[PDB]
């Protein structure tokens, strides 16, 4: 259904917050849209090892 | 008396792929990947412009089941239905079709 | 570090490094505030940089094409794949040494810290091997506050510290 | 640690950019903070880390400045911005605050 | 959604014990972040009283750490500020607030981002 | 590593990194098995991350364009002028980045390991400046085989140890 | 470094790691030869490694297309601007990272001379804490460039500075 | 070096999904061994570094695990699966075997 | 491409010495990996009695170690081991074994991956 | 510091391709500097950094080497060549000149 919100791109399932550099949700997209990537999570890491006792 | 250094150490789970190993258990970590979408059709800048029932071809030509919304000012891309079922009433070929899908994309 | 500091701690919640003095007025889990806010900093760049320099133009990646123009259909094919296979190889890469990275970075924090506070320590303390150092002389918590800060004396307890090192 | 903050009294016509200018004895740290305290209320933070602004302040209040001086801007100023501004700093195991900044219209 | 309230007696006599409580609500003080007392003297810029963690570690301030005690209840929200031999320069608004920032997973005690209302003590007789 | 330790070992067939000791009951080249399966691991993973992320579809990557069409065969040859560059500028730099990284990762399991033993002996040997240390006890095979292994006791030796160093 | 060695010189013009004696015949800025030269020709390769390695085929990257054909103008304008994106990405980050291993470089390079000169004067000098080392004998020019040299004889100054380290 | 292999003795049908886990004393390695010994025969290596196979193996054999614990599967049984397993781990310079297991129709 | 044969008597008295050897053929047993000969007694789990490498080193299993020698034939492929003082225990199944495997142009000796056939010593009389 | 070059004189016709070798004797330095002085004539930096072309010096001259040996190499030799040819080093504080090397045509 179309919706009065706002957004940067538009993906033909709904729209996508485009804070992040990458994508996964559809390959075409609509608009200023993060890059689609084939992985299934890219996770960057900011704290340190966790080695509890 | 004694003096220790060390590190943050907290209760979480996440792991993470480095180079040199693999599942390692982190503090922190942030997701680069957006895999998420909230199902609506929002605003492009400006409203897509929304057919319905109808395809472009059906639209541009004047549909006669397609006349409410005929109204419609510039738009910023257009919406149809999967499979429209009013296209052209009339069978016939329309020549350059996806050519004019594409100019008509944005006003 | 995974070396010969073996053990994080989970009762130090201020910052990622710090402290655990053992004295007689008592025990606690102090920070060392310029370190983790130098590391808080660096990762924040990092991850601005990372996320942030990715700056796209409004574009539309779908096309159609009918069926007497396959050539132009399999070309934008072509176009698209080699773009996700380009994305996708860049940043698993990217991920993965950027994460090697900044465990060496916290590696390099970790240990410069501990370089840091024996430096000040020069005799009047002995390792002990966990990452530890116990004294020669009674450090209370001004002594302690001072270790920590940075302003660790060794002039006052030298001769205190030099008597106990050569009692054993 | 002393915290010292310029111009202690301020008087500004609507509109005007104005500045505050606090200074810090020791620098270890690059974050300062500033609180925005109106006559017979607490104080309400608006910057912290001394360039990230506290949600639900608006836009037109600003940070910067790093090692020992940090400034706080207000662009285009309101008639509600009659208050008293302080700018604090966590170094240690100690809150230190600056004496305040009033502003009049 | 946090709220903080204090509750004590607005007129203390000197020489006496001066005890306050704050009460949270939206939040557990036993669980997540750090809850301190700040006090103003009319006319005066705020100055940080102590601090409780979430672990039961208490921080005070050096000045007012010898007559200072921040306690907690660990069966409802609630802190406790036992300020003790009040002389008349105590006679100030009292606030309890939440320190605490979240980044990178990290809780830092950098700031107070939540105050309370405020508790006008006056000690006179 | 190429500095305090100048020459690499050609007697030593076990692992990539260990050590050498002599001794009244004999010498040998022995191995450091934990550091060396660290490193085949950290070497396997970084070459299986090289390879295996490269996933690719099928392809065609050739076209047939006629007489009337070489603005369509020029956009196809810059879409693969353009992917070959790419390509080639990128393996050409990671393969330079990723040398120089695991260069400076077999250095550092070194040093690591040269500290690691460094830590256990206190002052009961001393560093010669080659990579060596010489006790200043009689550190039989039993001695040498818990050197390598982790469990060297100082206390034990400790004394042996100090009478040696202060005679000379 | 900005570590231990607060301090940068500027009246050292020769090389870029270098040494600084005091000394009853005079003082002066020595710089240390092999290490700075080494660092060119390592900085030297990473630059033209870093420029050499784009090898361009001649390409014209415009195209006139009329007003029927704007699937294959919209084309070659996602091509185009793929292009921007990947290069204008990888570009920027490569420049970032590299600049940190370059910082990281000459940050291990002068604390690798730190630890050279360091070996040899194993108890004839003390460290002082700013980078410097005092000496417990006098090092005239000749032990001053036996120093700087790497041929320092630790023997034939052991028991004159043992004798002034038992002093005080 | 201590090693105990479970369970000591095995019956299972054809077609069953085999599971036996081994655990060393020390954890100095991430490695194991598994050898199918027949009644008559030399030992013959299957699963090597705790998760390769060895050439000329059948894929249904797999190796899993580290540290102080290691899993040897086997998917699809066949009839020819009766024989006995055993677990080794090279540790300094001595071979260490595991008690076997018996795997019987 | 690897083909180990054991050869030696079956039959051992006591407290005498007790000799095998293993030819191998299609490698080089002075030039690339370690030979190592393993027991396996009547209903038991195999031991490593020792193994000797291409360069001439030995290493035996520490039980086993004051009675064993493990030498090289330089000459033909052949590698001999001498266990000494024999008792009705050392009744066993004997296999000659390669051990190494290259990976990154190192080899480990952490696994026998060729095996022997296995050469019964009864010790009786 | 001694430093040898080789050979001591040398004859050789219009394109011949002549080599001169010099050596060091400590390698402390990879770099070498090459000399071209002509009768009655002050000299004339050919090549630096062992390898490096200086500004205005025809392309034929060329330089190698490195450690404790460098090669200086003249392909298409013309007329204009017969001088002397000098190698020089400059290690701590001390710059070191080689014996000539006369080229002839
Ligand atoms: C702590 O360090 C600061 C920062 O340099 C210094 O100015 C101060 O004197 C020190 N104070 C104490 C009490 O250690
Ligand atoms: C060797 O190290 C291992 C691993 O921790 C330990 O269990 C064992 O006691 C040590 N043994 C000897 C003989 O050094
Ligand atoms: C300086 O070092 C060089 C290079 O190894 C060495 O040959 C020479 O003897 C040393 N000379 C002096 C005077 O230190």
């Amino acid at each position: 259904p179309m919706d009065e919100c706002d957004a940067k791109c538009q993906t033909p399932q709904g729209a996508i917050n485009s804070s992040l550099p990458f994508q996964n949700v559809h390959p075409v997209t609509i608009g200023e849209c993060p890059k689609y990537v084939r992985s299934a999570k890219l996770r960057m890491v900011t704290g340190l090892r966790n080695i509890p006792s | 008396d004694t003096i220790c250094i060390g590190y943050h150490a907290n209760n979480s789970t996440d792991t993470v792929d480095t180079v040199l190993e693999k599942n390692v258990t982190v503090t922190h970590s942030v997701n680069l990947l957006e895999d998420s979408h909230n199902g609506k059709l929002c605003r492009l800048g400006i409203a897509p412009l929304q057919l319905g029932n109808c395809s472009v071809a059906g639209w541009i030509l004047g549909n006669p089941e397609c006349e409410l919304l005929i109204s419609r000012e510039s738009w910023s891309y257009i919406v149809e239905k999967p499979n429209p079922e009013n296209g052209t009433c009339y069978p016939g070929h329309f020549a350059d079709y996806e050519e004019l899908r594409e100019q008509l994309s944005s006003v | 570090i995974a070396g010969f500091i073996e053990g994080g701690w989970t009762g130090m919640v201020d910052g990622w490094y710090g402290y655990h003095h053992q004295n007689e007025q008592g025990s606690g889990y102090a920070a060392d505030q310029k370190s983790t806010q130098n590391a808080i900093n660096g990762i924040t760049n990092k991850v601005n940089s990372v996320i942030e320099k990715m700056n796209t133009q409004f574009t539309a990646v779908g096309k159609e094409f009918n069926k007497l123009e396959r050539r132009m259909e399999n070309l934008n094919k072509k176009v698209d794949d080699g773009f996700i296979d380009i994305w996708t190889y860049n940043a698993e890469l990217l991920v993965l040494l950027e994460n090697e990275r900044t465990l060496d970075f916290h590696d390099s924090n970790v240990k410069n810290l501990y370089e840091k506070v024996k430096s000040q320590l020069k005799n009047n303390a002995k390792e002990i091997g966990n990452g530890c150092f116990e004294f020669y002389h009674k450090c209370n918590d001004e002594c302690m506050e001072s270790v920590k800060n940075g302003t660790y004396d060794y002039p006052k307890y030298s001769e205190e510290s030099k008597l106990n090192r050569e009692k054993i | 640690i002393q915290m010292t903050q310029s111009p202690s009294t301020l008087s500004a016509s609507v509109g005007d950019r104005v500045t505050i200018t606090c200074r810090a004895s020791q620098s270890i740290s690059n974050w300062m903070a500033w609180y925005q305290q109106k006559p017979g209320k607490a104080p309400k933070l608006l910057i912290y880390k001394a360039s990230t602004l506290e949600s639900g302040v608006p836009s037109r209040f600003s940070g910067g400045g790093s090692g020992p001086e940090f400034t706080l801007t207000i662009s285009s100023l309101q008639p509600d911005d009659s208050a008293t501004y302080y700018c604090q700093q966590y170094n240690s195991y100690m809150y230190t605050f600056g004496q305040g900044t009033k502003v009049e219209i | 959604q946090v709220q903080l309230q204090e509750s004590g007696p607005g007129l203390v006599k000197p020489s006496e014990t001066l005890s306050l409580t704050c009460a949270v609500s939206g939040n557990s003080i036993s669980s997540e972040y750090y809850w301190a007392w700040i006090r103003q003297p009319p006319g005066m810029p705020p100055e940080w009283v102590g601090t409780i963690y979430h672990t039961g570690n208490t921080y005070y301030n050096p000045s007012l750490k010898s007559r200072t005690t921040i306690s907690m209840d660990t069966s409802k929200n609630q802190f406790s500020l036992r300020l003790r031999s009040v002389t008349a320069a105590d006679s100030a608004v009292y606030y309890c607030a939440r320190a605490g920032v979240t980044i990178f997973g990290l809780t830092l005690p950098n700031y107070f981002h939540h105050w309370g209302q405020g508790t006008l003590v006056t000690v006179s007789s």
